[PDB]
């Protein structure tokens, strides 16, 4: 399909893949006795590769001639589960992150010591902030029409 | 009112702990740049400058020492913890020959569990190199119950520990008179300390260990062995193995020592079963060494009219070379804790170097010599805190001289004429470490450039000109002909190193004969060389610390500055802690070279199987003779031979070795960023991440500065010794487990 | 020899003068700043290149500047 | 007593009287070695030197050279006297250069007192200055020293080869 | 500009250079620079006040 | 408990309880849905 | 003992000065002292004063200078460093007009003074090729 690559249900060096996998497990799992726990670890890690390769088996994945699953991240919303929903995903988490250290910081900035409250948190403000990142997007987008996100002329300057 | 120590001299709050630096009269003020947060940590022990008082920093570094016994208390609880529910001891019990000790299982996450190994006993988890399971069956340990046991008393001692340091800063601090009493502490740690815990381990043994071992070795299951409080209480479960304590004690006090000859031994070489040392002997040495050493703590005058004062016998050792000669010295090491620590550090280092060599060399714990990881790992650890702990003795009495030395005090003494000459000093001492190293590496390029040019007939080699060690083979010879001879009471000698028969365990060699030819010549002129010019560093560290033609003022820096400045050509890393750094280094460089010599003669020349018939073949294949001559060697049939099985441990259970191998490699090219680079560029650098964060109004108040100059240093001295170290540990590990 | 300037920028505060190890800089009458003293530098012969001056000035950006030059026995600090 | 004192009793100097600086067979040990030795010519020190450098410098050419011989060989012999000729060439090629950049006197211990004396008011290094006053210290004295010393290695090494030539074969 | 007043720096080469500063003191005698300014954020020397030019600062509204 | 707690609002503590937490949830996300190389939805 | 009676009772230390300070120059310094006290030098250990005139010759101008500050701190300020070249070639340097240069004195004129800031400095493609 998509570079040449073929969907990972019909790719036959997938399923050897899983064939060899799930051969040494059980080899391991000969030279263990009975209902012992290292025997119960062994068959959990065969079935969670088991269930692993039928996921991805079953999740719209393209394998290569390695029978590895590749990730399509041209931009088509076919493959969008593997980077762009993820990146999404990323992108609110670390604007959130972003919002609330930046809030934090203007907010004890305009105190009587700003630098003993970057040592030691206000945790109580703090914790006021944080949660308040979830509309970060939004309040972003709501101070940078009113001017209050970018500084203009009393930034530093060097020299030249 | 006592008069040892002063009655709750610091109230217990934790005010002081909201407020960080509050030690420190220049950190207290709070942090303006980033710099402060990284002097914060730099200054935290550094009593010396939190407090104008001796004894306010004596008593800050006895607590700290109670803190630190604690730490190891509860490090030990966790050891013997994981060994009692997270190891496979009891059936590494039974079949200590053909089980792998693991004492550390882990969890099922990410894939992780890959990493529990198959080491044998029905049991999965990481194969332990620290050899807890030899030195617990060396103790008579049969159970895990009884490593419960251990563990729980482990973290009540720590706990002990914890609350004896806090008792002795806040609750009853003892005064300076009582730290200054170096007779008295000499006179308890020499007697009670050492000699007393030699008496009770020999006690523990002879009571326990020697029966319970015994047992082990006549193949008495552990589950039938009688707990250990039974050879206590019946004088005949001991009386069977040993049939001496039928007469009981009235031997020892009629002074028919020899009655005890049964459990009292005097037989060297090694345990046929299990290929360590006899633990009679071993019995019989602590027994010795309590009695010479509660002997030795009767020395110094503590509070009769009676011993000797340190002193008096200082003062009297002048010579008509040395002027004064000791005068003052005992006013130095009874005033700076420095001077103290650099000794007792260098002395201690020392000391770890010589046990790594006595560890492999007489193999003192059941089983432990066949565990070639084991071994191997004991060594490494063992060398590596020695060199380490030396580094840090040089670097503290580079302290000392900057710090606690009082030239008027210290005139004409030792310390003073040491100083007067110390130009003749360091220049023979350079000159030595140029003709070292010329000599022993340029051999080894002569050997590399014959082998290139194919002219091997011009190599340094046994088949070639030859150098061979004729001093050592003579020691060697002396040894094993003392049994007879010069120790006419020994049945064998001391360690097969020196000769005699090959000592294999379940056909895995124990010891043998190490023998000596010109490759040691050149690999022990090599570590002569290294260690040579590690002294050069740190001495002149020392030395030059107070004041040089360079800079006459330099103890007016103080121990730690990164420079004088650009001029006078430029006087970087001229301190005495810059010399500390370039030392470590150089100590690196020589401990890596001692480990990997150790590792490739091991393996190629002593360690592997013996064949029913008496044939010996190493793991190697004794390649070390004439391969270990050249540099091309060392990388060929040394480094990129015995890293196959590290690059070759994906997917197996030893791929954890080599994640570990590549971040070591990362980390150790990540300090060459700190070690190359200067502290301009990244303050410049941040300026413009600055003006981009204020630009964003998200600048912090803590104004971010670029690490100090020797705070750069440091972090990229700390990075390579990570990175090497921990390419070396991983090297070793998966190669010395896999084979 | 190295060089060292003084700028007008300079307080008079004499720290300079009191860090310099080799004896360049000394303090002149002046009529610019309050203490009515500046720093000058008449002996840059025996100027070493060390910066303590300069990491002593309290001012700005600095009111005495060593540029470096032509190097001497003198300004190499060579005890031989 | 104490065998450790300022060296002639100046304090400042970097120097110290050992038992090894100053002691009476350093004294000795040293006034009779060639550099020092009194009643010599510049050539004569070079010459002595000179033989005695060729004399110990063939050994190790001829012994571990490229062309050794267990046995007595001639062509180990002319191997390792060439090499050692070949370095006392070498080495009196620095000699000469040295010589050259080092002195410009044809006649000291004189040159010193007539500045000192009659005033030196020139360019200087030449006329005032001059440092030492032996005759090794001059220009011409050190172009006979470098004389001497080829002269002397060429003949000690051609000595030491015949010693050797007779000792591996009548011994 | 008098005490108190808060002032621009427009002295290039200054830590402090388009930042804005608190006057400490205004020198009325004959000195270069009489104008005292005390800021917030410590220089790379770690001082945080300076003396400047009547023509090197200027006041905010 | 009110120099303990301002003790517990400094930077390192704050950093590993909050580094603890957020490893935890990691770690137990991947624990109880494990192997997701691509979004669940 | 040593060569003059004036010099502090030192021992000597294979630190001084070299042949430099034979042919090139040398730098003296004197002082009175008070008191025999016990003193280091900027080159080697521990020397001990005269109770009276003390003199002390070194290699650098920063060897002496380094002697000084030291000196400070035994109250000593009447200490004076000389320059002495090849020949008795003698030069007071340290305190030049007897006021040491932390203080000022009148006679002192201004060198290396510039009238403006350092960013009245030309741009250095103005001064290419003089
Ligand atoms: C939390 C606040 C915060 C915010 C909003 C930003 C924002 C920014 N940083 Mg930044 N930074 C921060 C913290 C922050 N940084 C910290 C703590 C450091 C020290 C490691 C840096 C080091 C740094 C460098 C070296 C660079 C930036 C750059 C940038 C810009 C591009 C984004 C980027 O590369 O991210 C960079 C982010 C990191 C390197 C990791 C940050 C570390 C953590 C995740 C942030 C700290 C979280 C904090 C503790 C939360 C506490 C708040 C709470 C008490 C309420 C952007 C203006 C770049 C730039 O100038 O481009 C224009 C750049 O080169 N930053
Ligand atoms: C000081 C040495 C030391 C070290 C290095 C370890 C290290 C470890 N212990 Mg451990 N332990 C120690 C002392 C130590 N322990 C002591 C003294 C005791 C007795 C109380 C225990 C009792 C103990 C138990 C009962 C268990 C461990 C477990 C573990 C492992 C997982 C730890 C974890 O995820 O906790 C995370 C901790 C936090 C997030 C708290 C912050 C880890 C290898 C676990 C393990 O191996 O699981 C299979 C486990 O179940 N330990
Ligand atoms: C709850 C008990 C308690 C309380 C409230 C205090 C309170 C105090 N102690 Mg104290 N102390 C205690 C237990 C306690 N101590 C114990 C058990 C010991 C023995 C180790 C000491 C030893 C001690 C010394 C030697 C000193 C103090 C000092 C102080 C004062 C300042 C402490 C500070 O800011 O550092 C707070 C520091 C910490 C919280 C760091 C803890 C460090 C631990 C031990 C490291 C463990 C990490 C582990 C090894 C893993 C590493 C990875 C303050 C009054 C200082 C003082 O009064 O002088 C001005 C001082 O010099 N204490
Ligand atoms: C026979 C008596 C005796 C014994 C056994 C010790 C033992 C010890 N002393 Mg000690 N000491 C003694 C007498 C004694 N001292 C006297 C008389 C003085 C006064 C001059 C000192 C002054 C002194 C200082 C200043 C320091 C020590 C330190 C140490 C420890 C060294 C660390 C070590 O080797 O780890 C081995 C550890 C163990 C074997 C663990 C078990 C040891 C336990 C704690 C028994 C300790 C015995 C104790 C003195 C009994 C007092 C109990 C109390 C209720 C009165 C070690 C525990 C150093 C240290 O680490 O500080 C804590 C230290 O800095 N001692
Ligand atoms: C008994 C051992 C001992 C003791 C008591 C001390 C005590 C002291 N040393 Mg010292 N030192 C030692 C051993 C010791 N050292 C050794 C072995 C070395 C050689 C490396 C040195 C080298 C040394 C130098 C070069 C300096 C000191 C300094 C000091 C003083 C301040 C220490 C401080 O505040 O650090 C606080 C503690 C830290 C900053 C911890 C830093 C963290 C380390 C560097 C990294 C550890 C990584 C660890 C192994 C885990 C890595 C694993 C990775 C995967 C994460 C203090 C008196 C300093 C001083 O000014 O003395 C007056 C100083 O300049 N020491
Ligand atoms: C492979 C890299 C390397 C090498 C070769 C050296 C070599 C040396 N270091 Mg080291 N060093 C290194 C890396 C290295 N270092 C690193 C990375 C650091 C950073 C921490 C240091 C830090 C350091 C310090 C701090 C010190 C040294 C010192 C020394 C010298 C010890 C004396 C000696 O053996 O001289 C003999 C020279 C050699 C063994 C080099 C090879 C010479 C060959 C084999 C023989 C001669 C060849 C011949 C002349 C070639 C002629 C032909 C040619 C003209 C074409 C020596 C020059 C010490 C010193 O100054 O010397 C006493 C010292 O104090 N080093
Ligand atoms: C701090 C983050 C965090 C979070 C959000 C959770 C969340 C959860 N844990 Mg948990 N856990 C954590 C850290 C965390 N854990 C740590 C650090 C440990 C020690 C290593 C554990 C040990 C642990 C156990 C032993 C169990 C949970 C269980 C659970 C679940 C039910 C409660 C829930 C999903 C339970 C569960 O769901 O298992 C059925 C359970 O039995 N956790
Ligand atoms: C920086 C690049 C990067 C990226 C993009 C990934 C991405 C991924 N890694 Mg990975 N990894 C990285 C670096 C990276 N890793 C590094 C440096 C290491 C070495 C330590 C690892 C070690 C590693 C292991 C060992 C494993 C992964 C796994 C995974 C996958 C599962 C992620 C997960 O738990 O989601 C689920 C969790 C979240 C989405 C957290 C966010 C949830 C919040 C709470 C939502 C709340 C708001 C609504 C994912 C594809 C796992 C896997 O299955 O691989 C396919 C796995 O087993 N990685
Ligand atoms: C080894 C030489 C040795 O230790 O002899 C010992 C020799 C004798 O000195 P003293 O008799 O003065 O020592 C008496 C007291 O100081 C006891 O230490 O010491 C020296 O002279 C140091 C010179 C080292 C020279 C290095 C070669
Ligand atoms: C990069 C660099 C800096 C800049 C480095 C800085 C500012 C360090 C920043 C450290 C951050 C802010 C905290 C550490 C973050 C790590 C992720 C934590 C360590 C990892 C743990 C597992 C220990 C210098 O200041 C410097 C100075 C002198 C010589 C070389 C250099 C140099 O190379
Ligand atoms: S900065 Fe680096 S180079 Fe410049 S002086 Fe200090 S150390 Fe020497
Ligand atoms: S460099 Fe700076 S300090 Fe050193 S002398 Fe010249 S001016 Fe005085
Ligand atoms: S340094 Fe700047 S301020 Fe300090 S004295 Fe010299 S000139 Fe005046």
């Amino acid at each position: 399909d998509i570079g040449g690559l073929n969907p990972c249900k019909d790719s036959e060096v997938f399923q050897k893949r899983l064939a060899k996998t799930v051969k040494k497990l059980e080899n391991r799992l000969k030279k263990y006795e009975e209902g012992t726990p290292p025997q119960i670890a062994i068959q959990q890690q065969i079935t969670q590769t088991k269930q692993r390769f039928t996921r991805y088996a079953d999740s719209n994945l393209l394998c290569g001639n390695d029978g590895l699953p590749h990730l399509i991240t041209d931009g088509r919303w076919s493959h969008g589960s593997e980077f762009l929903l993820p990146s999404i995903l990323f992108l609110y988490i670390s604007g959130w992150i972003g919002w609330v250290g930046r809030k934090y910081i203007r907010t004890v900035g305009q105190t009587s010591n700003p630098t003993e409250k970057e040592i030691i948190i206000d945790v109580p403000l703090a914790i006021s902030i944080m949660t308040s990142g979830f509309l970060w997007p939004f309040a972003a987008w709501q101070e940078f029409l009113s001017g209050d996100l970018i500084a203009s002329d009393e930034t530093i300057t060097t020299s030249p | 009112k006592s008069t040892i120590v002063d009655f709750n001299p610091v109230e217990t709050s934790f005010e002081k702990w909201a407020k960080p630096g509050q030690f420190s009269r220049t950190l207290a003020k709070g942090p303006k740049t980033t710099t402060w947060i990284w002097n914060l940590h730099a200054d935290a022990h550094d009593f010396d400058i939190q407090t104008n008082s001796l004894q306010e920093v004596s008593r800050k570094i006895f607590s700290a020492h109670f803190g630190q016994l604690a730490v190891i208390f509860l490090w030990l609880s966790g050891m013997h913890f994981h060994g009692a529910y997270f190891s496979n001891y009891s059936a590494w019990l039974t079949n200590p020959t053909s089980t792998k000790p693991s004492a550390q299982i882990v969890w099922p996450i990410v894939g992780q569990e890959v990493l529990n190994a198959d080491v044998g006993g029905n049991f999965q988890g990481i194969q332990i190199t620290s050899g807890f399971f030899q030195l617990w069956r060396a103790e008579g340990i049969t159970s895990e119950v009884e490593l419960y046991w251990t563990a729980v008393g482990g973290l009540v001692a720590s706990f002990l520990m914890l609350f004896a340091g806090w008792f002795h800063y806040h609750k009853a601090a003892p005064k300076l008179e009582w730290f200054q009493n170096v007779e008295s502490m000499l006179n308890h740690h020499l007697a009670g300390l050492l000699g007393l815990g030699s008496l009770s381990w020999a006690g523990h043994q002879i009571h326990i260990a020697l029966p319970i071992n015994k047992l082990l070795d006549l193949g008495v299951s552990p589950e039938e062995i009688p707990l250990p409080y039974e050879f206590i209480l019946n004088r005949d479960l001991i009386a069977q193995l040993y049939p001496s304590f039928n007469k009981g004690l009235t031997p020892f006090f009629t002074l028919n020592w020899g009655e005890y000859s049964d459990f009292l031994t005097f037989k060297g070489g090694l345990n046929p079963v299990t290929g360590g040392l006899w633990l009679t002997d071993t019995a019989h040495h602590h027994l010795a060494i309590a009695v010479l050493f509660i002997v030795a703590g009767h020395m110094y005058k503590t509070n009769w009219f009676l011993g000797h004062s340190i002193k008096t016998i200082l003062e009297a050792h002048k010579g008509p070379f040395t002027g004064e000669g000791h005068k003052g010295l005992y006013e130095v090491l009874t005033t700076s804790w420095h001077a103290q620590l650099a000794i007792n550090l260098a002395l201690f280092g020392s000391l770890s170097i010589i046990v790594a060599h006595h560890m492999y060399a007489m193999p003192p714990y059941p089983y432990i010599a066949i565990d070639y990881p084991t071994q191997l790992s004991l060594f490494t650890h063992h060398v590596w805190i020695g060199g380490f702990c030396i580094v840090g003795g040089a670097a503290h009495g580079a302290i000392f001289f900057v710090r606690d030395y009082n030239a008027a005090n210290n005139y004409n003494n030792l310390i003073d004429r040491v100083i007067r000459h110390r130009d003749a000093i360091i220049s023979h001492l350079n000159w030595v470490c140029i003709f070292l190293g010329c000599h022993s590496f340029g051999l080894y390029v002569h050997n590399d450039t014959m082998r290139a040019l194919g002219r091997s007939q011009d190599l340094f080699s046994d088949n070639a000109i030859a150098l061979k060690p004729i001093f050592a083979q003579f020691i060697q010879n002396l040894h094993t002909l003392a049994p007879g001879s010069t120790a006419p009471n020994a049945l064998t000698t001391v360690s097969y190193a020196f000769g005699g028969d090959v000592i294999s365990v379940g056909s895995k060699i124990a010891m043998m004969p190490i023998s000596l030819g010109t490759a040691d010549f050149l690999v022990h002129h090599i570590h002569a060389f290294t260690i040579h010019v590690t002294v050069l560093i740190l001495l002149k560290g020392v030395l030059y610390s107070r004041n040089s033609r360079l800079i006459p003022d330099k103890a007016n820096l103080g121990f730690r500055f990164p420079c004088d400045g650009p001029g006078r050509g430029g006087t970087c890393q001229v301190s005495a802690w810059d010399h500390v750094f370039l030392g470590l280094f150089w100590m690196y460089n020589s401990i890596s070279i001692v480990i990997f010599h150790f590792s490739w003669k091991m393996q190629s020349d002593v360690w592997g199987t013996v064949s029913p018939t008496g044939a010996v073949s190493h793991i190697t294949g004794g390649n070390f003779a004439q391969s270990s001559i050249t540099i091309n060697g060392w990388l060929r049939d040394f480094l990129w031979s015995q890293a196959a099985q590290v690059v070759q441990s994906y997917g197996s259970s030893l791929s954890a070795y080599g994640l570990i191998f590549l971040g070591a490699h990362f980390i150790w090219a990540f300090s060459l960023m700190f070690l190359f680079s200067g502290r301009g560029y990244w303050q410049e650098l941040i300026e413009s991440i600055v003006w981009a964060h204020n630009k964003l109004k998200v600048a912090p108040s803590i104004q971010p500065r670029a690490l100090s100059i020797t705070q750069g240093r440091a972090v990229g001295v700390a990075h390579y010794l990570l990175g090497g170290i921990g390419t070396t540990w991983a090297f070793f590990l998966a190669r010395i487990i896999s084979v | 020899s190295h060089t060292v300037k003084i700028y007008d920028t300079c307080i008079g505060c004499t720290q300079c003068v009191r860090a310099c190890p080799t004896d360049v800089l000394e303090m002149v009458p002046w009529d610019g700043c309050k203490a009515g003293q500046i720093a000058s530098a008449p002996r840059t012969e025996d100027c070493v290149g060390c910066k303590r001056c300069e990491t002593a000035c309290p001012t700005d950006f600095l009111s005495v500047r060593v540029y470096l030059g032509g190097e001497t026995t003198r300004s190499l600090g060579l005890a031989y | 007593v104490s065998f450790i004192k300022p060296y002639r009793q100046d304090p400042f100097v970097g120097h110290l009287a050992t038992p090894i600086t100053t002691s009476a067979f350093t004294r000795a040990y040293l006034k009779v070695l060639p550099a020092y030795r009194p009643g010599l010519t510049p050539l004569s020190r070079g010459a002595e030197i000179g033989f005695t450098h060729g004399y110990f410098l063939i050994g190790p050419f001829y012994t571990y050279g490229p062309l050794r011989s267990v046995e007595f060989s001639l062509t180990s012999l002319a191997a390792g006297l060439l090499a050692a000729i070949t370095l006392l060439l070498i080495l009196t090629v620095g000699l000469s250069i040295y010589g050259q950049v080092t002195y410009d006197v044809y006649d000291n211990a004189l040159i010193v007192k007539l500045v000192r004396q009659m005033v030196g008011s020139e360019r200087t290094q030449d006329l005032p200055q001059i440092k030492g006053t032996s005759e090794l210290d001059t220009v011409l004295g050190w172009q006979k020293f470098s004389e001497g010393f080829f002269s002397g290695g060429l003949i000690g090494s051609i000595v030491a080869a015949v010693g050797i030539a007779l000792y591996s074969t009548y011994l | 500009i008098q005490k108190g007043s808060t002032v621009r720096i427009l002295r290039k080469e200054s830590y402090w250079y388009n930042e804005s500063g608190t006057v400490v003191v205004v020198d009325q005698s004959k000195v270069r620079y009489p104008v005292l300014v005390r800021f917030t954020k410590v220089n790379y020397a770690g001082t945080n006040t300076n003396n400047f030019g009547l023509n090197e600062v200027e006041e905010v509204v | 408990m009110k120099d303990f707690l301002k003790y517990l609002s400094t930077a390192p503590v704050l950093l590993t309880a909050w580094l603890t937490f957020t490893a935890g949830f990691v770690i137990e996300i991947n624990r109880f849905y494990p192997d997701a190389l691509t979004f669940p939805f | 003992k040593l060569k003059q009676s004036d010099f502090p009772k030192f021992e000597g230390s294979t630190g001084g000065w070299l042949s430099a300070a034979k042919n090139e120059e040398k730098y003296v310094i004197i002082w009175t002292s008070k008191d025999a006290s016990l003193f280091e030098m900027p080159t080697g250990g521990t020397a001990k004063m005269n109770a009276g005139n003390n003199v002390a010759y070194f290699a650098r101008k920063e060897q002496c200078l380094a002697l000084g500050s030291q000196l400070r701190g035994f109250k000593i300020t009447n200490y004076k460093i000389f320059r002495i070249y090849p020949p008795l070639d003698i030069t007071l340097l340290h305190p030049f007009d007897g006021v040491f240069p932390e203080k000022v004195n009148q006679g002192r004129s201004p060198v290396g003074k510039r009238d403006a800031s350092i960013g009245g400095n030309p741009n250095p493609a103005s001064l290419k090729f003089q």
